[PDB]
Order: C-alpha cells, then structure tokens, then sequence
C-alpha cells in the first residue's frame, strides 16, 4: 500500500472507507483530494495536448487515462463527503470542514 | 464504509475469541500440570 | 440489574459463559480425580490380578 | 506533561512500545533459561535451596591448570 | 541525498522486448514476463531464453551429470529421503582409487564419477558453444566467450593435473563438503598453496577483481543521476558524468580509465584470475611437489626463530613413513 | 474499547495476531521437546516422579 | 445495535432461571458426593 | 427461550452439537474401556488358550 | 437474513424434542451399565 | 423435522453419510475382530498342521 | 438447494433408508450375540 | 471483487462444516492411535 | 497533531495502562521472589 | 461471525490453510518418525508394553558402585 | 462518591474489577492449599493402603 | 463516557455487590477458622 | 459442491494435485525402501515373521 | 472462468477418478498388509 | 426412489460402481485365500517333493 | 445438464436388475463356499 | 474425458509426461543395480534360488 | 485452443497409447517375475 507502506503491517491504514469520524482518515483524505485534483487536472491537459497533434492511438489512452483519475478523485470525493457527514454528529470533531 | 456499529460489533467476537483462546490454554495448563508440574 | 446486558449481543454472552463454564468443569474434574482415589478404585475393583 | 504527546502519531507510539516490550520480555527469558540457578524447564521442581547457587570459590591441586602451558 | 539503490516508480510497457533482436536459427522459448521484485533492483523482465542444438544437448548431456551425482549421494545414504536432505552437504559422488591410476574403475568406485565428469565437462563445452553462437547472432564481439573460456580453463586443470600426475583418484569429488575436503587437503599433499606463485597471483586478481567492481559500481552509481549508467553513450558521445568519473579518479590517485577502457581493466582482471589459477593447479605435483620448499628456494619464506629442536638421534626416531594400504583383515591378537 | 478498531484495520491485525501466536505456540513446544524433563514423545507415558529433573546443589 | 432495556429484561429472566437451576442440580451433586465421600 | 437460535444457521448449529457429540463420546468410550476392563475381559473371555 | 423467529420457534421444539431422546438413551444405557459393573 | 433438508444437497447428503458408513464399518469390524478371535479361529480351522 | 417440498420427499426416504437398515443392523446383533455373546 | 453477505453466510456454511468434519476425522485418527500405542 | 483535549485524553491512557501493567509484573515477581529469591 | 468472508477474500483463506495444515501435518509425523517411541516403520507391530520409553529419573541415589556382569 | 466512575465505561470496569478477582482468588486458593495441607489430608484418606 | 446520573445508578450496584462479596467471604473466613484456625 | 471449481480455477489445482500426489508418493517408497522392515527389494521374498522388527523396550 | 454446466460436468469426473485412486489404493494397502502387516 | 439418480451422468456412476466392486472382489478375495488356507492346499496336492 | 427424471426412472430399472442379479450370482457362490469350507 | 485436452494444451502434457516417465524409468533402473539382488550386469546369470537375499545366514 | 472433436481426436490416440505402453510393460513384468521374483 503507496500511502501507509510498512505500516500497513501492524494495521495502520487510513485508506480504508471509513463513515465513523476518525481525524486520521480525514487527514489522509484531505491530502489525497487535493493530490487527485492535481492529477485531474494534469490528466485533461495531456488529454488536451495530445488531441491538438492529433495523434490517435494517444488521444485513446489519455482519455481513458483521464477516466481513471476522475474515477480515483470520485472515491475520494465520496471518502470525503463521510467523514464531513460523521464531522457534524460527533462532538471534538474538527471545525474545518472536510471537503 | 465502517461504522462504530461495525467496531462495536467485531470488538465482541474479538474480547469472546480471546476468552475462548484462553479457557483453552488454561485448561491445557492445568492437564499438563496434572500431568507433570514444572515447579 | 438486566441493564448490564444492554448493547451486548446474546449470542456473545452465551459463548463467553458455555466456554468459562466448560473450562470450569473440566479443572474441576481433573482435579477431583487426583485427590478423591476415583476412578482408581473404579479401575481396581474390575481389574484382572 | 501530557504535552509530549503532541510530537507523535498515537498508533505508532502503541506499535513502538509493544514492540520494545516483547523483546525485553524475551531477552530476560532466555538469559533466565541459559542460568543454572533458573533453568526452570528441567529444574523448576527444585526447592530455593536445593537450587543451584554460583561458587563462592573454585579450587585446585596445586600441579593442575586449566590451561596448557605457554608463553 | 538520493541514493539510487532502489527504484520507488517501475513502468510497464504493455508490448515488450524479448521478441528478440533479428537472430535466424534457433527458437525464443516462452513470453516475457515482470517481476515486480526484479524491477525493484534491476530491470523487471523476466523473459525468453535461446538455446538452439547446443543448448538443447548441453541441457540433457548436464541434466544426465546432476541426475548421476544426486541418484549416488541418495544410494550412499541407503535411498533415505530423510538422511538425504539431512546429510545433504555431507554427501558425495568419489573418485577412483589411487591403484587404478588411469584405468577403468570398478562402477560403484569411480566408475559413476568419471561418467558424471565426462558428461559435466561435454555438457560446459556445448554451453560455452551455445553462447558464441549467440554472441554472433546478435552482432556483438566475443568478449564473453573468451571469457567463460578463462573459466573452462581452470575447471580443465581439475581433469589435466590428475592426468599429468597419472591418476583418477587425485580429482575433485561431487560434493558440497566433501569438494572443500579435498580443497584443504591439496594444499597439505603439496606443501602449503600459500607459496604457489600463481595461486598468489590468482588471489591478487581476485581480490582486485572486487577492488574494481566496488570502485565501478559506485563510480558510476555516484554519476548515475547525471545519465552516467547510459555506458555506451557516455562511450560514443561523452558526457559530464564520463568526464566527472575520470576527474574523480585522476584526483584522487594521479591516472584515470575511460568509461570503455575501464571495462578492459574489469575484464582482464576477472580473466587473469582463473587463467594464473589454472597455471598453478597444473605446475602442482608435476614440476614443484612442495611449494615451501621451492619459496625457501627462492626466497619466499620468512625466518622465525626454532620452536623445537631435534637431537640425530631424533631425527631418525621421528621420520615416520609414507602412508601405505589399509588393513585388509581384522587381526585376532590372543597368541 | 471497541474504537481501537476506527484506528487500526482489524484486517490487518487479525492477520498478524494469528502470525503472532502460531510462532509463541511453536517456539514453546519445540523448546519443551528439546529438553530432558519434558521429551513427551519419548518419555511422556512416565509418572512424574519418574521423569527427569535437572541437577541440584550439591549442598556442601 | 445489541439488545434493547426490553430485551435485556427479557434475557435477565432466562439468564437467572439457567443459573439457579444449574446451581440446584449441582447442589444435589454435591449433596450425593458429600454422602459418597466426605471431605472435610 | 427459543429466541437464542434466532439469527443462527440451524445446518451450523447441528455441525457443532454433531461435532461435539463424536468427540464426547469417542473420549467417554476410550476413558470407559480403561476403567471397566472392557472389551479386555470380551477378549480374554475368546481368547485362544 | 438468519433464522427468523417463527423458524426458531419450531426449531426449538425439534431441539428440545432431540436432546430429550438423547437423555432418554442415555439413561437406559446408564442403567444397562450400572445391572452390569455398578461404579460406586 | 424434514425443513432440516431445505437448502441442502442431497448428493452432498449421500455422500457424507456414506462416507461415515463406511468408515464406521471397517473401523467396526477391524476392533471386532480383534475382540472375537474370528476369522482366527476360522484359520485354525483349516490350516494344515 | 431444496424445496420444502423436495425436502419433504428426501425425509421420508431418509427415514425409511435409516430404519431399514437398523432392521438388519438388530438381527446381525441377535445373531452375533446368539453366536458369542460379549457381555 | 464483489462478496455479499448472502454469499459469504453460504461460504460460512460450508467453511464451518468442512472444519468440523476434518475435525472429526482426526478425533477418530486419534482414537486409533491412543489405543495402539498412549503417549502418556 | 492532536488537540490538547486529545492528548490529555491519551496521557490518561498511557498512564493508566503503564501502572497496570507494572501492577502485574509486581505480581508476577512476588510470586517468582516466594519461588526462588534471587537475592 | 460469517462477516470474516467479507473481511478476507476465501480463495486467499483457503489456500492458506490447506498450506498450513499439510506442512502442519507433515511436520508431525516426521517428528514421530525420527523418535523411538514412535518409529512406527521399523516398530508399529509392538505391543504398547513392549514399545520402546525413554529412560527415567536415576535410581534414587543417582551413584555407582557396580558388580560385573557374569562371564 | 458515585461522581467517580462518570467519564468511565462500565464493561471496561467491570472486566478490571472481575479479572482481578479471578486472579486475586486464585493465587488465594493455591497459596491457602500449600499452607492449610488441604486436600492433601484428603487424597491421604481415600489414597489405597 | 458514562454520565452523572448512570454514574450514580451503577455506584449503588457497584456498592450492593462489594459488601454482598465481603459478607459471603465473612462466612467463609469463619468457617474456614472454624475448621483450621491460623493463628 | 462442484461450484468449488467457479471459486478456483482447476487447470491450476489439477497441477497442485498431481505435483503434490507425486512427491508424496516417492517420499513414502523411499522411507519404507531405507527401512530395515520393508527393504523390499533386497529383502521383499521374505515371509512376514522372517521380516524385520525395530528393538523393543529393554524389560520386553 | 468455468460456467456452471462445465463445473457439473468437470466435478463428476473430478469425483470419478479421485474414487478410482482411492479404490486401487485400497487394494494396494490390503495386498501390503497381507504380505507383511505395519501393526 | 429413482429420482436420486437425476442431474448425475450414467457414465460416472457406472464407473463409480465398477470400480468399488473390483475393489471389494479383490480384497475380499486376498483375504478369504489368507482364512481359508486356498489356494495353499491346492499348490500342495501338485506340489512336486 | 444430466439426467433427466424419465431417464433416472429407465436407469433404475437396469440398476436394480443388475443388483439383484449379482445378488443370486454371489448367493450360489455363497451356497457353494459354505458346503465346501463353513466358517462358523 | 476429452476436454482435458481443451483445459490443458496437449502440446505441455505430452512433453511433461515424456521427461516424467524417462526420469522415473532412469531412477528405477538405478536403484535396482545399485542393489545387491538385481545387480543384474554382474550377478543376471545366477538363477533365483541362488541370487541374494537380504538376510543373514542362520547360525551366522 | 483445439475444437472439441479435436481434442476427441487427440484424446482417442493418447488412450490408446498410454494402454498399449502399460500392455508393454505388463510383459516386461511377466518375465522379470519369471526371472526373479521380488516377493
Ligand atoms: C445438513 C444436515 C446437518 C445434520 C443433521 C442431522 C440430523 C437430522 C440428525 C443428525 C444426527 C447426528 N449427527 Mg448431524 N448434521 C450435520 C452435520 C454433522 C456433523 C458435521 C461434521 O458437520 C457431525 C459430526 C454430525 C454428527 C451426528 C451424530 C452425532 C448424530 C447421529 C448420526 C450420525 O452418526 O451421523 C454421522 C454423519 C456424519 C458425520 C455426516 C453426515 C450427516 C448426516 C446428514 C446426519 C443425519 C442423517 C442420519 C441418517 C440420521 C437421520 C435420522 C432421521 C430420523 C431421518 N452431524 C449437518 C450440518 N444430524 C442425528 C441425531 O441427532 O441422532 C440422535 C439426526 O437425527
Ligand atoms: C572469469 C572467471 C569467473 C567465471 C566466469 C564466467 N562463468 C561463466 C561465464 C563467465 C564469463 C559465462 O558466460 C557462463 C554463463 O552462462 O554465465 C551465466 C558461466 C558459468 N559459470 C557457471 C558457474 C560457476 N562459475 C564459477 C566461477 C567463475 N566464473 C569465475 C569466478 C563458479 C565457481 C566459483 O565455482 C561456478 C559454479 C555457470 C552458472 C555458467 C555455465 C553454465 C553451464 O555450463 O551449464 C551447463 C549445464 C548444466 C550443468 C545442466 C543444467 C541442467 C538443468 C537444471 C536441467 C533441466 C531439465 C532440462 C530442460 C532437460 C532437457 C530437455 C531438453 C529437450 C530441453
Ligand atoms: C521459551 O520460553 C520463552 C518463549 C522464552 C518464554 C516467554 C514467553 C513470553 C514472553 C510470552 C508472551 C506471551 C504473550 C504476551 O502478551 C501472549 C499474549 C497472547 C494473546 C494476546 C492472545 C490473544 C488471542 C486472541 C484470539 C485467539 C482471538 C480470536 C478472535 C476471534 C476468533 C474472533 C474474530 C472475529 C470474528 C470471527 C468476527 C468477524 C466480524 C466482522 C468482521 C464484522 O462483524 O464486521
Ligand atoms: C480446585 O481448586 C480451585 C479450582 C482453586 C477451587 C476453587 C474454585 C473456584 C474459585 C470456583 C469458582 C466458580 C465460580 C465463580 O463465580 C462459578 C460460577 C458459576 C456460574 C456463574 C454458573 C452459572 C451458570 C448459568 C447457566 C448455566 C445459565 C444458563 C442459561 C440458559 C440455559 C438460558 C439460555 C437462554 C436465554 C438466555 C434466553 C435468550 C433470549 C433472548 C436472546 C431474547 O429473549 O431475546
Ligand atoms: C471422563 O472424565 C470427564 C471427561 C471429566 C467426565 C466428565 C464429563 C462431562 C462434564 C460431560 C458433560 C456432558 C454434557 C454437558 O452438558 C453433555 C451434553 C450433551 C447434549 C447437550 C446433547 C444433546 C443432544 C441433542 C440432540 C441429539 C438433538 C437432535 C435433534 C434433532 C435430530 C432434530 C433435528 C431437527 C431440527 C432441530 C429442526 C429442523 C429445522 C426446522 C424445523 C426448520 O428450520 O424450520
Ligand atoms: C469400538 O469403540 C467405539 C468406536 C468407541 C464404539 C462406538 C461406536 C459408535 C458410537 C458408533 C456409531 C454410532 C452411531 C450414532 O448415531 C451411528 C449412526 C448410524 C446411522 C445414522 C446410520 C444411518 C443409515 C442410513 C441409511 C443407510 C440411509 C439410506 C437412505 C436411502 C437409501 C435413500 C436414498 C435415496 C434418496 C435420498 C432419494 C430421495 C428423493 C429425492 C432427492 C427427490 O425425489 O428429489
Ligand atoms: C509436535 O510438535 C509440534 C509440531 C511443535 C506440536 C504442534 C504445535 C502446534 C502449535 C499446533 C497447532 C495446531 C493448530 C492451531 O491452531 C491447528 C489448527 C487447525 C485448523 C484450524 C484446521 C482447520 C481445518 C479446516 C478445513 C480442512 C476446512 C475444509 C473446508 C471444506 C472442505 C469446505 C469446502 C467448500 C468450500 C470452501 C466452499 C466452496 C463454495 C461453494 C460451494 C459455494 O460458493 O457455493
Ligand atoms: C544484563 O542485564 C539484563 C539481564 C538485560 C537485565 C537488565 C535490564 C534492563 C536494564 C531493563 C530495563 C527496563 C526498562 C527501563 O526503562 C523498562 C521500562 C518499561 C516500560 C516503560 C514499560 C511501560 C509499559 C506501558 C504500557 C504497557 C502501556 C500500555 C498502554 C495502554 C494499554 C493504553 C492503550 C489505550 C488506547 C490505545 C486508547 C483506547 C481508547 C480509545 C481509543 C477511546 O476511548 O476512544
Ligand atoms: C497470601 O499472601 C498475600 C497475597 C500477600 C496476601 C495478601 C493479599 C491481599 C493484600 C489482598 C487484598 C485484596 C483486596 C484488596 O482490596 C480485595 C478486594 C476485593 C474487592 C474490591 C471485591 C469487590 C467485589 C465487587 C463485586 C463482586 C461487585 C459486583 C457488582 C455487580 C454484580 C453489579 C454489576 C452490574 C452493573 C455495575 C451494572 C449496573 C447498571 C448500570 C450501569 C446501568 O443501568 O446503566
Ligand atoms: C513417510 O510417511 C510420511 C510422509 C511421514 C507420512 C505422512 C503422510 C501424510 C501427511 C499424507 C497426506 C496425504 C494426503 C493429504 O494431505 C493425501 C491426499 C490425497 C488426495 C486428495 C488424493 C486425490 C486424488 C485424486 C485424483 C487422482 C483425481 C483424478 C481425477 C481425474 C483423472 C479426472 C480429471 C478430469 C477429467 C478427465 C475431466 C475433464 C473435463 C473437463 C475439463 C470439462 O468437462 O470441461
Ligand atoms: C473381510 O473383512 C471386511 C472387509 C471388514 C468384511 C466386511 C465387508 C463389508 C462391510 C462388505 C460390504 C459390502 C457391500 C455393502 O453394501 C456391498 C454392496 C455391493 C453392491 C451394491 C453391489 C451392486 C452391484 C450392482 C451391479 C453389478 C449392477 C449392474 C448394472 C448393470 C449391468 C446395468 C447396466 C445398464 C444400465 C445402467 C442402463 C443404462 C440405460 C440408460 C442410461 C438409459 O436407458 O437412459
Ligand atoms: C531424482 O533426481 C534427484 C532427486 C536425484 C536429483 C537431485 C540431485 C542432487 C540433489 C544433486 C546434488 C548435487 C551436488 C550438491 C553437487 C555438488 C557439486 C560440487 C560442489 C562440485 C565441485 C567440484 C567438482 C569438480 C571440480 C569436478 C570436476 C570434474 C572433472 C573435470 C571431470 C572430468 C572428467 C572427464 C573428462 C571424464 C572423461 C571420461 C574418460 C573415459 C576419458 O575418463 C577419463
Ligand atoms: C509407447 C508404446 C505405445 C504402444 C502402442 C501400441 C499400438 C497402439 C495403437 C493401436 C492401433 C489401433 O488403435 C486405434 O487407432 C485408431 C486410428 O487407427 C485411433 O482412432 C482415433 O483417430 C481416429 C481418426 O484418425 C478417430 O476417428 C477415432 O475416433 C480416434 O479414436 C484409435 O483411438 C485407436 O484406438
Ligand atoms: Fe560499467
């Protein structure tokens, strides 16, 4: 696992779905929104470039790459909308929203 | 995703499977005692 | 005093309690047999000279 | 004096400190079990004075070494 | 500071390489493959291997060899599957007995293990075969075949120095333990290795074999992230990587390679090594049959004062003799 | 208690808490096993003031 | 989830009966091995 | 009383009490046979001389 | 989902109605035991 | 007593039953005739002396 | 797996298979025991 | 990859079962091999 | 980080768990120590 | 207690079983096969009396003073 | 007094307060069995001649 | 955690089931006197 | 319980079966082959109270 | 993978040949145990 | 009472069969020539001296 | 998709005409055994 | 039986089966002349009331 | 990937040549038994 690595050895893992409140699965998804959006974002700009020099076989994979990323950001999307739900029930919780 | 439903309820068969492993073991021990004490 | 079975699970206090009182019983035992001479006189009284 | 904690993930202090603790546990097991005196799998039996107990001296005749002659 | 031991981002490529470089004759035997584990050391591609007519029958010709030693090593501990694995190191396939010389053996004493030898030795000769016909097939020089011919040779001593002494029984046995055994005790029949000039000089190339390859792989690890491990085009177009390897060496001890010419320094060192090896193993017990006695001739050996000294009276009390047969009958002593 | 489980995978835990106690358990039989007093494969059908006990003080 | 105040009155009212009926069984139990063989 | 075996699998619970029963029974007849010196005296009672 | 309670109602009945047997063969078996090598 | 059934198998009910069948069987008879000194007593009769 | 209504059609083979061969299980019984009776 | 309830209460079922009657299988293994030869 | 309600919260915990802990090594030692003193 | 399957996939569960019960099973009868007790290849028509048992606790005064065994 | 066991968790306590008396009482009952030569007075009565 | 008012109602069973624990083991402490007195 | 094979493809088990069938079976000729009991190929002709029988207990 | 129909029709055989190999292991064992019995 | 042979191939079942019943023959048969002392009386009546 | 219940019920037929004729085989092979060597 | 041969490429079974049997057919006819019974190349001659048998000779 | 017949094909070879390689080796065991026997 990229994000906890070894940790995920001794059970350490804050990628999991999580609807409970848990300060640590919102740190990890607040993180990895913002690093998804940049992927987003890079990915439709290749999508861009490449369907500006034409080049077929290419504009077919970045599309489909392009899915995939908002596919990634869409869990995490969802990841984020749980915590914020849990946020608002749950007293200590942060004050900064989630998402 | 994981509710606190869903910890509260694998926290049960969690604290009866280690009860469980323990009456075993001990009832282990005290045959092996029975058996052969080590003090 | 019911209140302390309140969020339990039945099925969690079921097993908790048949393993505690298996494992009772069989010490109990065990241990009954080493210091009462039965079944030892049980086994001398059929046994074959 | 709470405050310490502020600096550490709570999770990893948990795994650090278990960790620390199951080796110590083992390391004072295994020297126990390399003594005489608590070699307790073959003599735990052994009443607190029947132990063994380290000599309080060794001893010699006078022409023996325990060590071959040499420079 | 990164240090380029690992790789923290492989890519794959969905088409590969291992369809190989134009090559004729022959098969490509598989479909590549990645190994995840590969790719975090070294390049990820697990993949096709060649072999040809040589491949093909220096795999069965070894194949015959490995089968020969191991069915011996299982017979000598009566077919236990247990005491196999557990005697395993212990275990060997032996040679002749000294009376035969060179002689045919009994089969159950030598006579497996000339076999094995025979179809060992033809099985690396078709291997080394097998890989100048690849090198040429790919185009390339034949650097690599003359080089595992540097190994054949030493091995080949292994056949030629019993051959010369005249007799089976002097070879190395099949055995993990057993091979090491006979590595000890040829130096004691020979008078102490030590002064073998070129087991000398075989260890000062090994030695300088792993001086070169320490000072290589980190030279060129420590350019790796100026491209330093493109080595052929830091050869034909050279780069600041090349020119901050020579510098570094020419700072530090006063001369410096180039990033071809280093490879020669690998190259030759790694070659003298077997090659003084096999000179040695061959002059052993045909032209020098002590080897402290030719370095007191010579000069080799360093003087201590005496630890003991014989009386002429002791001098023929403690001459003792050559080892003979062993007993062939159990004496009974009662009159 | 039960929200030790919102902080670590039970997933994951569970895997090395079964690790755990399958090496305990053989470590332990295996040390037994190697001993006098307890060789049980050989020895176990002894009474137990049969069985082997490791040397005392010689008291003197 | 887990058992209601309802349920768990409801459960309570097993729970004592198995108990007080597991400790009269074993009473007489223990009043026939008393008899067997006492042991104070 | 019969709520405990709401949310339960009958076909696991005749597997345990099975289960259970073949092992009870299989120690009960090993324990037995030692004690009552049967079918030792069946054996001896056929036995050739 | 699991048993429900109409199942368990009746499944209880076949339960109570096996163990009950059980208990019966047993105590004729102890008896037979008891005529034949009595233990106490 | 036959909604036991529901949800099962009956190859995988044969075939378990039959399984125990025959198990049970050969263990029986291995024991008994350990017991009985039959078919031993069967040998004896028509050995040659 | 089964219906209630081929469960009902399994049982009643079921039983009629079990106690036909405890029928023949009891007479190979009374035979043993006429023959060497072990109590 | 997908895994319901439904299907993992049907896996329960056979894992269980399969469990136990592997157990069974070795208590009877060592019914026979305790009264060959007791290691204690 | 943690608020200072957190790791207050935790330090009762650790503190907690620490003496119990060495609570059950003490038994631990008054029985090895009425066993075998080592002193 | 079937929600373990939805926690761990089954055709991971299951191998990893069937691999550890098989070495499992395996270890023990080596064990068994390399002891006297139990060499059951060479010994397993013995009587449970006459199989062999490893050796006791000495004679209770653990010392020698022999008489030889007749000519 | 009761103003104590508010912020605490009943189930937590409960297990702490019951683990120690299982603990507490049997090192009483070893302990007491070493001290009191009972049962060893009792197996001595029904031990065989 | 638990709240003031749970607090009090667990206090008075908490307290019910210590001095009904103390009370029984008087009884046993005289019988025990009674049977093998220590001083 | 042939759905068994939906859940595990069995080109792969039939493989694992034969593999493991195979070495098993090899094992347990070669024990008994290295047994002085059932040496069978020098001794195989002998009758069965003629063969081989590992040391008793010293009393037996 | 497999459809079903070809998991039916596969697990038949599958049943078929591991009875066939318990069947002549059977008969190997008894034609061992009549030449030289283990217990 | 046929109806259990639904869904099963005829081919299987007969190899199935077939196959416990050359099983059973032959080991019926190595054993009743061990009981009955045939076909040694047999090699004995054309046994040459 | 295997055997249908017309097929199972012709099947059947043979299956125990076959049964039953192995049956008288083995009882004359039986009969013959007896009057040669009983066994009881 | 035949869709085996769909399951599992032909082309690997037979090549599989070929190297089996000739190692398993080489294994065979190694431990038999290793062995002092069916030495064959030197003792085949002998006839079977006269080849050797592991055991040893009464009265030694 | 065969066609089915094919694989029928295949299959009807493979047979018959495993058969005929037992049937072959069948007679190699007659006259090794008659040779020498192993029991
Ligand atoms: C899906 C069906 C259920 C089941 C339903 C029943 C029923 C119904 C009965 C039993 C009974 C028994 N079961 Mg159950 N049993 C199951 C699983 C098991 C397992 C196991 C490892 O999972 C074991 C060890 C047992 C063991 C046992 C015995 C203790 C007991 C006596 C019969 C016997 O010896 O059967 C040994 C069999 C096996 C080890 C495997 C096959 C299980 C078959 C299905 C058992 C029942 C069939 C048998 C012919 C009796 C039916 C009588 C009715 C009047 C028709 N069962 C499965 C999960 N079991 C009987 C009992 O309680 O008698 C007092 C009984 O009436
Ligand atoms: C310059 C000196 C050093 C040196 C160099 C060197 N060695 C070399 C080379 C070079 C340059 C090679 O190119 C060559 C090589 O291939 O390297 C990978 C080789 C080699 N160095 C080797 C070993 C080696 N080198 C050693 C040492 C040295 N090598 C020196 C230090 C040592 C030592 C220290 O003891 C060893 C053991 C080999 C790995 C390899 C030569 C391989 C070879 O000849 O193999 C012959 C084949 C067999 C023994 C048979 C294998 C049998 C299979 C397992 C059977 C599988 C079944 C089969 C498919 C059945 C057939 C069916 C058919 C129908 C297909
Ligand atoms: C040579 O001698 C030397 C070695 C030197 C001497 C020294 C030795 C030393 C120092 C030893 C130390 C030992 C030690 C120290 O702590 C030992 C500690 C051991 C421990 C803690 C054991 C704990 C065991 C717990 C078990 C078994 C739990 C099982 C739980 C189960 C089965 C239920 C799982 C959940 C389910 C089924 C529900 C899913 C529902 C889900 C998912 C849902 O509902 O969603
Ligand atoms: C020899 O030396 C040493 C060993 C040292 C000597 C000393 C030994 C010592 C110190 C021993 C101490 C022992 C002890 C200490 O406490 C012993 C305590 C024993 C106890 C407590 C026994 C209790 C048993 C209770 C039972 C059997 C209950 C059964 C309940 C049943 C059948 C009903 C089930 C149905 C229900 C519930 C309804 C569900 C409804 C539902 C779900 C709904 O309605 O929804
Ligand atoms: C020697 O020294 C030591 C060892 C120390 C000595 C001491 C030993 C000790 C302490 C022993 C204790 C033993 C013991 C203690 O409790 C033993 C307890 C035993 C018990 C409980 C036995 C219970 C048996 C119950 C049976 C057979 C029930 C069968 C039910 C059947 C057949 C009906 C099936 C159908 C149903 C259910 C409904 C279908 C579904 C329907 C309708 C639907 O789904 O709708
Ligand atoms: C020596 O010391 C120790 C070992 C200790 C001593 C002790 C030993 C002990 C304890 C032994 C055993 C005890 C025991 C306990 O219960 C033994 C239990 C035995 C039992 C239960 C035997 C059961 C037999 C049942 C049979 C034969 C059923 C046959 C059914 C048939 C033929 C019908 C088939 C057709 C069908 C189904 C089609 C249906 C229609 C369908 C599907 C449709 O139409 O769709
Ligand atoms: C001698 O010295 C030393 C060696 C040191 C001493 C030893 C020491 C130690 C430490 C020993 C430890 C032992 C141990 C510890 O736990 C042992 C634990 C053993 C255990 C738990 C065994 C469990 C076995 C379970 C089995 C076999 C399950 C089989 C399942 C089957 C058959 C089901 C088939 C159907 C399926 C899967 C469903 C398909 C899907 C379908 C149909 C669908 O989807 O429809
Ligand atoms: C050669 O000499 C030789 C032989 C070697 C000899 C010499 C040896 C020497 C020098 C030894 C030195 C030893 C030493 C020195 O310091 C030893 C020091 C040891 C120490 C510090 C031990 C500390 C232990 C602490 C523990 C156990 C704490 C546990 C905490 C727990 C349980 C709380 C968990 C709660 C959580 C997670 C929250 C849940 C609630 C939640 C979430 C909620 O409510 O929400
Ligand atoms: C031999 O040498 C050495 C060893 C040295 C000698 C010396 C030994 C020494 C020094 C020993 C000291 C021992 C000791 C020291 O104090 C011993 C102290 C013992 C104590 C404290 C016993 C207390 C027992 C209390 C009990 C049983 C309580 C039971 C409560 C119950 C049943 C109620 C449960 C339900 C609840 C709560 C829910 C209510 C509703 C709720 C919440 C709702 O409705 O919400
Ligand atoms: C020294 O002694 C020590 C070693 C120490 C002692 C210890 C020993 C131990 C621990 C032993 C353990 C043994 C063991 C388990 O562990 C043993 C387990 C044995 C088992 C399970 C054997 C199973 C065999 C099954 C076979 C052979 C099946 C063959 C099937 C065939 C041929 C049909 C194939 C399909 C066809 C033709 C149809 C295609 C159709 C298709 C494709 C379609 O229709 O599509
Ligand atoms: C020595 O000590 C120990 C060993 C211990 C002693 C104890 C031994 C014991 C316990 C023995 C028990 C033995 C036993 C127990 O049951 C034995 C049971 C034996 C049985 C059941 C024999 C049954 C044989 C059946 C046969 C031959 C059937 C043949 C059928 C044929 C030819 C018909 C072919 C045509 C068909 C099918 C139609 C296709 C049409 C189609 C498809 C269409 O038309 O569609
Ligand atoms: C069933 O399959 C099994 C399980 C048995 C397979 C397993 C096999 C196993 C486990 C094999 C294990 C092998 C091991 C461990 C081998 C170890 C080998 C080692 C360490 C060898 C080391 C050195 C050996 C040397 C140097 C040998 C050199 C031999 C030479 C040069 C021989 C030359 C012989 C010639 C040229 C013979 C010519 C034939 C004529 C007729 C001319 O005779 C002179
Ligand atoms: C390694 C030693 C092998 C020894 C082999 C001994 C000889 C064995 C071959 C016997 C020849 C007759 O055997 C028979 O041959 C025919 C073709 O002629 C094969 O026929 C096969 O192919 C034909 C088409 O060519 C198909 O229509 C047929 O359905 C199929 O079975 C049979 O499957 C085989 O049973
Ligand atoms: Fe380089």
């Amino acid at each position: 696992p990229v994000n906890d690595g070894i940790w995920a050895w001794y059970g350490i893992d804050d990628d999991r779905p999580m609807a409970a409140w848990s300060r640590f699965h919102a740190t990890r998804c607040v993180e990895q929104l913002a690093i998804n959006r940049a992927r987003v974002g890079a990915a439709e700009w290749a999508l861009a470039d490449v369907q500006a020099r034409g080049i077929v076989p290419c504009i077919a994979k970045a599309a489909a790459h392009l899915a995939r990323a908002r596919a990634e950001l869409a869990d995490w999307e969802a990841q984020g909308h749980r915590l914020e739900a849990a946020r608002k029930v749950t007293p200590g919780a942060w004050t900064t929203p989630v998402i | 995703g994981m509710t606190e439903e869903e910890a509260r309820r694998f926290h049960g068969y969690m604290v009866t499977g280690t009860l469980g492993y323990v009456v075993v073991a001990s009832v282990a021990h005290f045959l092996a005692w029975s058996w052969r004490p080590w003090f | 005093m019911h209140r302390i079975w309140m969020g339990t699970d039945p099925h969690i206090i079921m097993s908790a309690l048949g393993s505690f009182l298996v494992g009772a019983v069989l010490v109990m035992h065990i241990w009954a047999y080493g210091q009462f001479n039965w079944p030892a006189t049980l086994k001398a009284k059929y046994a074959t000279p | 004096m709470h405050r310490i904690w502020l600096m550490y993930d709570p999770r990893r202090v948990m795994v650090a400190l278990v960790g620390f603790l199951a080796v110590l546990a083992l390391v004072i097991h295994f020297v126990l079990l390399s003594s005489q005196r608590y070699s307790w799998i073959e003599n735990g039996t052994l009443g607190a004075d029947q132990a063994p107990v380290g000599a309080s001296a060794p001893a010699a005749a006078a022409e023996m070494s325990p060590l071959p002659p040499g420079r | 500071e990164y240090q380029n031991l690992f790789t923290r981002v492989q890519v794959r490529t969905v088409p590969e390489p291992g369809i190989p470089i134009d090559e004729s004759t022959g098969t490509r035997y598989g479909t590549g493959t990645f190994s995840y584990l590969a790719g975090k050391f070294g390049d990820a591609q697990i993949g096709p291997i060649y072999l040809g007519w040589a491949g093909v029958l220096s795999l069965i010709f070894g194949f015959i060899a490995i089968e020969i030693i191991g069915l011996n090593m299982w017979a000598s501990v009566g077919w236990d599957p247990v005491e196999f694995i557990r005697q395993l190191p212990w275990l060997a396939l032996e040679p002749p007995p000294p009376q035969y010389g060179l002689r045919v053996p009994p089969l159950n004493q030598g006579g497996w293990y000339l076999m094995a030898g025979f179809f060992l030795t033809v099985s690396i000769i078709l291997w080394w075969i097998r890989i100048y016909r690849r090198a040429r097939a790919l185009q390339m020089g034949s650097h690599l075949p003359w080089a595992f011919a540097s190994a054949i040779f030493l091995y080949s001593t292994f056949f030629f120095q019993p051959l010369l002494v005249g007799s089976w029984s002097e070879m190395v046995p099949f055995g993990i333990f057993p091979h090491l055994d006979w590595t000890s005790a040829f130096s004691i029949r020979y008078g102490n290795l030590y002064y073998n000039p070129f087991h000398a000089l075989s260890i000062a190339f090994l030695y300088g074999s792993a001086v070169l390859f320490a000072m290589h792989g980190a030279t060129i690890l420590a350019v790796a992230r100026m491209g330093g491990e493109r080595e052929i085009e830091q050869i034909t177009d050279r780069g600041t990587a090349a020119e901050r390897s020579m510098l570094f060496w020419r700072w530090c001890m006063g001369f410096n390679a180039t990033m071809e010419s280093i490879h020669r320094w690998a190259w030759w060192f790694a070659v003298l090594t077997t090659f003084t090896g096999g000179i040695g193993i061959l002059l052993t017990g045909t032209v020098v049959d002590n080897w402290y006695l030719w370095g007191v001739k010579h000069g080799l050996v360093a003087p201590y004062p005496a630890q003991n000294q014989l009386t002429p009276e002791q001098q023929d009390l403690l001459r003792g003799r050559y080892q003979g047969t062993a007993p062939d009958s159990f004496p009974s002593y009662v009159v």
